[PDB]
């Protein structure tokens, strides 16, 4: 149903601001909120129907030692939102300890925004793992959402720190936050710095300003994933029914996210499905195969081509899956948005669970272990000491992700009556 | 203009007209107008207007004028103040309902139909259809205001809940009012649920 | 019925003069009183039908050490009124002692204006709490109106001194005048300096000339509250029947006053009711809920929308009230004034009793107590000593407002057979 973006981390606040200006350009609205004269469709998934048809976006801004709010303040997006929703470190443990003492008023902010909405179903998070301020505070917020709301959803659109081995404290923080995301979040959409950066270097001619184009890529991905919710289709437009088909394996909830236009500047659905199953078009980094696949096609589509494309895709064995059930590739259709300022309105998306992400997780399972053996990169921060005296929480996270690896490899088998 | 004046005389000056009645000679009140049940009075209607205005017209409006006088009578009697605390509850258990009834009598009946009827008679170009829309306004206010039947189980409740305000105004014992009130309220809401097809707007109140 | 404005205080005289020039612009009248050629409607609520269709406004001007009468004298509003109605300190106690010695001729002025009117029903007061000259003299005038006229109404349109903690003598004066307003006045419309000042800083770009725009805001509020009395509707056009629905709790007679255009420079009644129940549109500053709500809508209104708006407002649970009776939200309709010089004729008003005002009252219940403990801000004025030797009148006012707080909190309960 209706979901409220909780932005946290520096890149998380960047993709939150980019997402709101993307939705301001997408919908027929002013930068005050007033309805335009070119804008019935639904505008109630992220926007409250406020005073003068002011579609005020429902958002939560969280950070520590504020940086980006100045860029919000001198912009016309301090006149679109903020009726009072903006709240003002460098390690997971420092962020955890800082979020421990101010858990009351941030939980009051969560309660205020839950009372502000009209139908609460899930809390979507626009977050960056090891963004600085996001690490630790984000995991503690995930623990608070799991403890206080077991009946609602926790969605995490997130990028994960991979530099292909830069920063020597981020594998500890990412593994601990990944354990918190397994136990305290309901669905994770995984993205990577190397995958988005490599595709950005491919489709463009940049290498240094990676952040500003990663904001555009993540905003387009998030708008494509919520296109069928914001603009009315008639399939599974609640978040619960949409993610219900998307997760085949109840512990393996990390989803591949491809996008057939890497740059948005003719084609059939067969060709973009053949494109979309290739990992080079996917922004996500032995026997690896999917468990269940679903794809969403929006544009100037002929539905009988969706028929023949599904027929040929599953029969030519490019949907690669050996499940313990019948779980399969799924087609889905969406209506492309009226009054996009973007041209070339044919666009495709895939949301599938693949075991190949386990190999990328194994790199993190290497890195922490490697940095535990050299012992000059745990850095002996005192906040890590007061977090846990035995430092066995990192071993617990390693155990949880090792169970995750064994569950991926058991889901490759036709039996899931045994995992390691 | 006569229609506006007719709904101004039956249903400013009327509150002065009733504050004379609050504590008699009924022709004195006619001159006062000219600057719980019972009572009749008449005023003359000139002939070229009385051939497009009915005679049954006056009866139907006199009924609802007496009803509005009873409404203002209970509203004025129930405000008398400007165990000792117990009297306060018997204000609001009563003070809302005769007032919430006032929301159904005024807007749902006397403001929708009353405003559209004046607009309907201005657009008529024939003498017959102006009389016919007048008669069909009389019949639909004969159905909206319940003057017909089931008025020995519904209208008597409307009268007696205004009578409770009079009994509270005299008393300014208390515990023997609410037992009658909740009983007639339960009868009213069990009858007015769907059993004309707009009476459910007060059963929720 | 007919009510006569008794202006007192500096801001009280300012809003009185602003109210009379507002009614001069509102009605089709000259600044001498003569009927115009664009002006049947009623002009008998504030104006006597004097000599040449001179609609002379009935008013009482009271102050001490005159300041604003010079601005009245060099204006064409000394030719609209004043056939002889204008009468010529800084503390509540000095004003009380000054009003004690000249109570005879001011009561003669009240008797003269009561004899001047044709139907006396209430004395409306345009007053400012701690305006300087208004403090003390206003409370003594309230005592005189309660003693001499128990059979008539006392209406107080007033602003209350809140600076968010400026002047250190105003909490004593406001608490004593508030106790006098509870015992000696029949209805109080409460306004605040911070609420009007914050909304003035929001809708405009001012911060220093707060008084001149507070005059405009209070004049528009007072004209909106008396629109159905001045211009004939057919619901409760006497003051007694109008305030009869407005007060649900006989000691809690402080009413919220919202106004859907903050600036008067399309909309349905559902949207302005959703706007109007929000406290950000209200010019008035835990479990808080209303007791009874009433709203008045005037403009180009469709009455079946008043139906559907009332249905959806009460069913979607945005009318928040837990009463000890059935007391509810009420709709009311008014006719917008013919020949307003103002455009955009759709305007809404609410008159509701809310317990949240108790919290604002609690701030005053803090402040006097705080200033009683430091003991450098009672200031030991000798007029306060001759007012009361034991200084127990302030404790009596604190007891009365504490009973008021407990009565608000008991009215939140479904029982009012017990208050504290």
């Amino acid at each position: 149903r209706e979901i409220i973006t909780l932005q946290l981390g520096q890149c998380g606040n960047q993709i939150g601001f980019e997402f709101w200006k993307q939705l301001c350009a997408e919908h027929g609205i002013s930068p005050e909120g007033i309805v335009e004269e070119f804008a019935t469709d639904r505008k109630d998934v992220f926007f409250y129907q406020a005073d003068d048809e002011h579609y005020i976006p429902r958002a939560v801004l969280l950070d520590l030692e504020p940086r980006v709010i100045h860029s919000i303040l001198n912009s016309p997006y301090a006149k679109l939102y903020n009726p009072e929703n903006i709240y003002l470190g460098n390690n997971w443990a420092s962020g955890f300890s800082q979020g421990e003492k101010i858990h009351e008023d941030i939980f009051d902010i969560i309660d205020r925004e839950a009372d502000g909405s009209d139908s609460l179903e899930g809390f979507v998070l626009c977050h960056s793992i090891a963004g600085g301020t996001g690490s630790g505070l984000g995991s503690y917020l995930l623990e608070r959402l799991n403890d206080r709301y077991p009946k609602k959803l926790v969605q995490t659109y997130s990028v994960f720190p991979n530099q292909d081995e830069d920063v020597v404290v981020q594998p500890y923080n990412s593994l601990l936050t990944l354990k918190r995301l397994t136990q305290n979040a309901d669905c994770v959409v995984v993205l990577d710095n190397t995958a988005l950066n490599r595709i950005a270097t491919d489709r463009l001619h940049i290498q240094n300003p990676s952040f500003s184009q990663i904001n555009q890529l993540v905003s387009t991905i998030m708008s494509a994933s919520t296109t069928t919710l914001r603009y009315p289709g008639y399939m599974n437009n609640d978040l619960i029914g949409l993610i219900a088909s998307l997760i085949p394996t109840p512990r393996l909830h990390f989803l591949m996210t491809g996008y057939t236009p890497l740059t948005t500047d003719k084609t059939t659905v067969l060709d973009v499905m053949r494109r979309l199953l290739q990992p080079k078009n996917v922004m996500v980094s032995t026997n690896h195969c999917y468990i269940a696949i679903l794809n969403i096609i929006q544009g100037e589509v002929d539905p009988t081509q969706v028929h023949k494309s599904l027929q040929r895709i599953r029969e030519r064995k490019l949907a690669n899956f050996i499940p313990w059930g019948p779980a399969s590739i799924q087609v889905a259709l969406s209506r492309k948005s009226p009054y996009l300022p973007s041209a070339h309105r044919v666009s495709g998306l895939m949301m599938a669970n693949h075991t190949s992400i386990s190999s990328l997780f194994e790199r993190t399972c290497r890195q922490y272990d490697k940095l535990r053996k050299r012992e000059a990169f745990l850095e002996q921060f005192r906040k890590e000491d007061m977090f846990k005296d035995n430092f066995d929480e990192m071993d617990t996270s390693r155990e949880i992700v090792q169970q995750l690896i064994d569950e991926y490899h058991a889901a490759t088998r036709p039996d899931y009556i045994s995992w390691g | 203009e006569y229609l506006q004046a007719m709904r101004n005389f039956f249903l400013d000056t009327m509150y002065d007209f009733y504050t004379s009645i609050f504590d008699q000679n009924v022709s004195f009140l006619n001159v006062q107008l000219q600057e719980l049940d019972g009572l009749t009075l008449s005023y003359k209607v000139p002939w070229p207007v009385d051939i497009v205005i009915s005679l049954e017209c006056q009866k139907i409006y006199n009924q609802v004028f007496l009803l509005l006088l009873q409404i203002k009578w209970a509203k004025y009697s129930l405000d008398v103040l400007l165990q000792i605390h117990r009297m306060f509850l018997l204000r609001v258990k009563l003070m809302h309902f005769v007032n919430s009834l006032h929301n159904y009598i005024m807007t749902r009946i006397l403001h929708s139909t009353g405003l559209e009827f004046q607009h309907q008679v201005e657009e008529a170009k024939d003498l017959d259809q102006l009389i016919k829309i007048h008669y069909r306004y009389l019949s639909t206010i004969h159905d909206r205001c319940l003057l017909r039947e089931k008025v020995s189980f519904v209208k008597e409740a409307i009268m007696k809940v205004l009578n409770l305000a009079l009994m509270f105004a005299d008393g300014w014992s208390i515990e023997k009012m609410e037992s009658d009130f909740k009983n007639c309220h339960m009868f009213l809401v069990t009858i007015l649920n769907k059993a004309f097809p707009h009476l459910e707007s007060l059963a929720l109140s």
